[PDB]
RNA sequence: GGAUAGUGGCCUACCAUGGUUUCAACGGGUAACGGGGAAUAAGGGUUCGAUUCCGGAGAGGGAGCCUGAGAAACGGCUACCACAUCCAAGGAAGGCAGCAGGCGCGCAAAUUACCCAAUCCUAAUUCAGGGAGGUAGUGACAAUAAAUAACGAUACAGGGCCCAUUCGGGUCUUGUAAUUGGAAUGAGUACAAUGUAAAUACCUUAACGAGGAACAACUGGAGGGCAAGUCUGGUGCCAGCAGCCGCGGUAAUUCCAGCUCCAGUAGCGUAUAUUAAAGUUGUUGCAGUUAAAAAGCUCGUAGUUGAACUUUGGGUCUGGUUGUCCGGUCGGUUUUUCAACCGGAUCUUUCCUUCUGGCUAACCUGUACUCCUUGUGGGUGCAGGCGAACCAGGACUUUUACUUUGAAAAAAUUAGAGUGUUCAAAGCAGGCGAAAGCUCGAAUAUAUUAGCAUGGAAUAAUGGAAUAGGACGUUUGGUUCUAUUUUGUUGGUUUCUAGGACCAUCGUAAUGAUUAAUAGGGACGGUCGGGGGCAUCAGUAUUCAAUUGUCAGAGGUGAAAUUCUUGGAUUUAUUGAAGACUAACUACUGCGAAAGCAUUUGCCAAGGACGUUUUCAUUAAUCAAGAACGAAAGUUAGGGGAUCGAAGAUGAUCAGAUACCGUCGUAGUCUUAACCAUAAACUAUGCCGACUAGGGAUCGGGUGGUGUUUUUCUUAUGACCCACUCGGCACCUUACGAGAAAUCAAAGUCUUUGGGUUCUGGGGGGAGUAUGGUCGCAAGGCUGAAACUUAAAGGAAUUG
RNA sequence: GAAUCUGGUCAAACUUGGUCAUUUAGAGGAACUAAAAGUCGUAACAAGGUUUCCGUAGGUGAACCUGCGGAAGGAUCAUUA
């Protein structure tokens, strides 16, 4: 229900019956993967890869037509970049509310919040480390933080 | 989080049956379910019932028979040790005459009276009376 | 509902670490693990104790009734400490008489006021070496002065 | 290295900086020796274990050591301390926590008895010894077994009744009488002999041994709890009983005595523990809206918990195991007509770990083909060769939990089989002959914690190929080997080769990622908001002051007063400053983790829901430690101070009133920089999770309506209607569900007790105190006692 | 092969301090509890005669009061346009 908030939202999307391909939506496995790749190279991220593959062209999923799902296909390509997508995109977040409030001392919510997206991200990094996609003795927060960014 | 699926599907199942509905929806559908309800089916606590493949996770429809009293779950899977077994069916079903107390188990899931026959114990799910 | 307690397989711990912890508020178990009956109590978490009768009093009961009680103070031998014996039956600390040696016993009530005598939580027995039921009913007699 | 019998930080040197810890290290406590066990006794448990067995310690303490196989012995020694003996003062001797005894302590516990005959033990040992051990004494520790009359007759009453014109015999059976009478009995003694080491006592008896006076049952109780006195005398709120309730002021059923009577009975009471009762400690199994109890809120490490998914199904035989079908039989037994049930072998896209070899049992065989009913009934029989019929060695095992039967868990205990100790409690005895010799026994089970054994593969975890450095092998090269066996035997060097190991390259295979959880995160989209920070704008307000104007009061009043100016205060109007607030809208509305947040725009980041054929793929829920915020008040330190306004003054009232009201009015209020860290921070309802019932609404999202109206002609937005939907905030009825009820659609899905997790409570007080932490500038917080005290404190409702 | 004796070593105990724990006199203080029942009021309970409460400051002779904020366990589930 939610993991900081007490809000039990199911935003959500659906996910269809076929495993298999909506036949008639073309183009090819190999021609899709090239596509992709242009994007990876653009610099932009599986997620935003896959929103401009399904809303202007043909794609359903990159699972469905090319059968690997699309950061899989960066990895085969090695353009999957160091920091994972969605933890890059929280410490970006982490960044921007740790700067507004080096400038403001006193607003308190906002350091509540920032208290919340930093445990975010050490709920993930823990994650990813487990996994083995970071190295571990790691640890993923603020001062070098901004380094790691940008 | 929805952690016992089995508890929780059985949960319906009891409050369905509490009602006197003629059938239920079971989420989230696992082995250990259908094991179980299979077991339900060959004693008669349940009639047919009918796993739908989201292409995806479980679903089941339960065709409730009027017959289930209680459809019991037991939390800790609780492993029991073969004499253990009376002290448990003692103490959760009504009489040593009739009851199922359903237990997975090396033999896979039984009721209490097979795993008997077969002289092989485990740990426990739940129970039927 | 999950019913406060946790109920893992592997809990136990969390159980047994919290029946340690509560159990403390079970003051059957308190006095029992903080030996109050040794370190107060006047006897020394004893049935009984010989106690010489300092002097006999009359103690002036609670409200409901209304009646002297004709008590006792007593000095308790081992511990040095002092404490209020009762003496039951009809007259007989007349039998009690003064600078006795006078054994004690609980009253009952495991400590605490036995009705309403209020601040005696003893009962005499034997005075001197007898018994008071047997100098009361007279079937046994005192051994001389 | 040293030592030790020996391993070792056991000791020493030199070196390194480890080691343990919230899965409680360390410390403290223990009225702690451990275990076996004990009591309790549905299950789960609790408490106890000094104490008959097994370990360990100790011999007043603490040391040190001799001898010795074995001693850091103490019925050995040396010493020092602590205690004490014997003295001719020079010096000697000591160690009961062996037995007996005594003191002392204490509520609390035995005789300085007789013995080695048993049991065993020791030695130079048949022969000696043994307070080890036995034998008694004492012994209401426990426990076992059971006398305190029985049968008559006569004499007075109850019950059946042959019949009941009134009786009554009483033919038949029961109870009462200091009647009376016959018949036993060990309680005791005592020759004897048993018994016994000798005795006692027991079992056995020569001889005596019962008549109500003897050869005598007490304890507690007699209103309720709780079995049973409204008997007789006293007593008279006393004296007393009374676990609790409570009783007692002249008929007290509770005190105290007689007779009744009850309960238990050679026992029963009392006290303290303790177990049960106590689901009042709760794992099973409690409570937390209000009764005690949800941390103010969120984060959060450990912990604990954690969606679904991978081998299912069908056949084919083949072993049992009880019901059946008759007893086919001399109340028992062996098959079939049948059964379910439990296996086993397999075959199904299927390997059960695989080979280097031993044994290939067997025929898949067919080498001569026939001992022979016309035959595929039957076997002397050995080159290719089915290996499961076993070994005996590799190779290397994904590892656990889980469960199985097994091996082990000393005996006594515990349960329990066998058995005439007279019964038992027990004990390991016993049983049957010619009664010349023979002969059954002395079980079985438990104990589940850990380890070991083997099966099982559900459950749960764990793991493997995604840079494939992956898997195999007719690879073909190689590279590093290692290295024994023959070349006569040694030292080589290189082979052939067979085993490692390691990069190549050629092939083989279906080459290798499960979902994409109405889990979660993260991206995007349009939105939404009184969310927050920082910045501005207003209203308009109150205040003072100004200038302005107008000549008696204006304020205040709670009913009523005081109190203020007039040299127009107030009132009227224009402003100014300051620092406030930020109405009306404003709601069973919004947002915020809460606290809290409404004039404006702007900026700053954040956020929920939403939608989404987006992406990662277990990241998740709750959480002791730790944190972040956290109303008001308070506090330092600044700014301001309009009004209210803790303090104060002060005016009335009342028996009085430093209390309301009255009037004024520092501190504050407000703000800024610090702290504080609590509130009825209250929905007095922890969070997540699912699922149960309708009604209609209610709002923030989203769908569909040739719907209506807007009207700028079709409109298209907007705004409704109506139906259904995700998200939010609350009501109505029945409750069949909950609940003590009030009530509650959650406080339901709970004795039909188990989804996950955190926390809190265990009568009331004493007390949120004492103390100690710890935190604070302090106020205070957090943390948190008992002694003592008390029978109720509550909650909810009912009638008054 | 004795007494004797030079280093070690184990280390009682003493000496004179230091330190934890448990006990235990203690003048005094300051409590808290029982109460026969006395003074002083009469706070709360009825809108308890200023509605109760809570937090928190100040003050008092005592209950108590008064700010501020909060809560109804309120003396209201109610004013529509
Ligand atoms: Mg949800
Ligand atoms: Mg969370
Ligand atoms: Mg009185
Ligand atoms: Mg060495
Ligand atoms: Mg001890
Ligand atoms: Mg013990
Ligand atoms: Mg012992
Ligand atoms: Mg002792
Ligand atoms: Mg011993
Ligand atoms: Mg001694
Ligand atoms: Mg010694
Ligand atoms: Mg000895
Ligand atoms: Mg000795
Ligand atoms: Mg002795
Ligand atoms: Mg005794
Ligand atoms: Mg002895
Ligand atoms: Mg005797
Ligand atoms: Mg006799
Ligand atoms: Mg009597
Ligand atoms: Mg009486
Ligand atoms: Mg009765
Ligand atoms: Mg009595
Ligand atoms: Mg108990
Ligand atoms: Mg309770
Ligand atoms: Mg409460
Ligand atoms: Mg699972
Ligand atoms: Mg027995
Ligand atoms: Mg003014
Ligand atoms: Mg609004
Ligand atoms: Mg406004
Ligand atoms: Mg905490
Ligand atoms: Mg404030
Ligand atoms: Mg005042
Ligand atoms: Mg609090
Ligand atoms: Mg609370
Ligand atoms: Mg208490
Ligand atoms: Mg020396
Ligand atoms: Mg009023
Ligand atoms: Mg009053
Ligand atoms: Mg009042």
């Amino acid at each position: 229900g939610r993991m900081h908030s007490k809000g039990k939202g199911m935003s959500s999307s659906a996910i269809p019956y076929s495993r298999n391909a909506p036949a008639w939506f073309k183009g090819s496995s190999d021609g899709v993967v090239e596509q992709i790749i242009k994007y990876a190279r653009k610099g932009l991220t599986p997620s935003q890869i896959g929103v401009l593959l399904r809303d202007a062209h043909g794609v359903t999923q990159a699972k469905v037509i090319t059968g690997n799902k699309i950061l899989r296909i960066l990895k085969s390509n090695g353009l999957a970049p160091e920091i994972p997508e969605d933890l890059y995109f929280l410490i970006k977040k982490a960044v921007s509310v740790r700067k507004h409030l080096e400038r403001n001392r006193k607003d308190k919510d906002a350091k509540f919040r920032l208290i919340l997206i930093e445990s975010r991200i050490h709920r993930l990094a823990r994650y990813y480390r487990t996994v083995s996609v970071l190295p571990p003795n790691w640890k993923y927060e603020s001062a070098t933080a901004s380094a790691l960014v940008n | 989080t929805r952690t016992s699926v089995l508890a929780d599907a059985l949960n319906a199942i009891n409050n369905a049956e509490k009602t006197g509905k003629r059938q239920v929806l079971i989420r989230p559908s696992s082995k250990v379910i259908i094991k179980f309800l299979q077991v339900m089916q060959k004693h008669g606590y349940i009639g047919e019932f009918e796993y739908i493949d989201d292409h995806r996770s479980g679903k089941i429809v339960v065709q409730l028979n009027g017959r289930l009293n209680k459809c019991g779950v037991i939390s800790p899977r609780f492993n029991v040790k073969i004499a253990d077994v009376e002290k448990w069916t003692a103490n959760l079903l009504p009489a040593r005459q009739f009851g199922y107390v359903i237990l997975t188990t090396s033999a896979g899931i039984m009721d209490h009276e097979e795993a008997h026959r077969k002289h092989v114990s485990g740990k426990i799910l739940g129970f039927v009376y | 509902m999950g019913k406060g307690k946790p109920r893992g397989l592997n809990s136990a711990r969390k159980l047994r670490v919290h029946r340690r912890n509560n159990r403390w508020a079970e003051t059957t178990y308190k006095k029992r693990l903080l030996g109050t009956a040794f370190k107060s109590s006047p006897f020394g978490g004893s049935s009984h104790a010989k106690g010489i009768v300092l002097e006999k009093i009359g103690i002036e009961s609670k409200q409901p009734n209304s009646a002297i009680r004709k008590c006792v103070r007593v000095q308790l031998i081992k511990n040095g400490k002092k404490v209020t014996a009762f003496v039951p039956n009809d007259g007989c600390l007349n039998f009690v008489d003064e600078n006795d040696e006078v054994l004690l016993a609980g009253f009952g009530r495991k400590g605490k006021a036995k009705g309403d005598i209020p601040g005696v939580r003893f009962k005499v027995v034997k005075v001197s070496g007898v018994s008071l039921l047997a100098l009361w009913k007279e079937k046994k007699e005192k051994p001389r002065s």
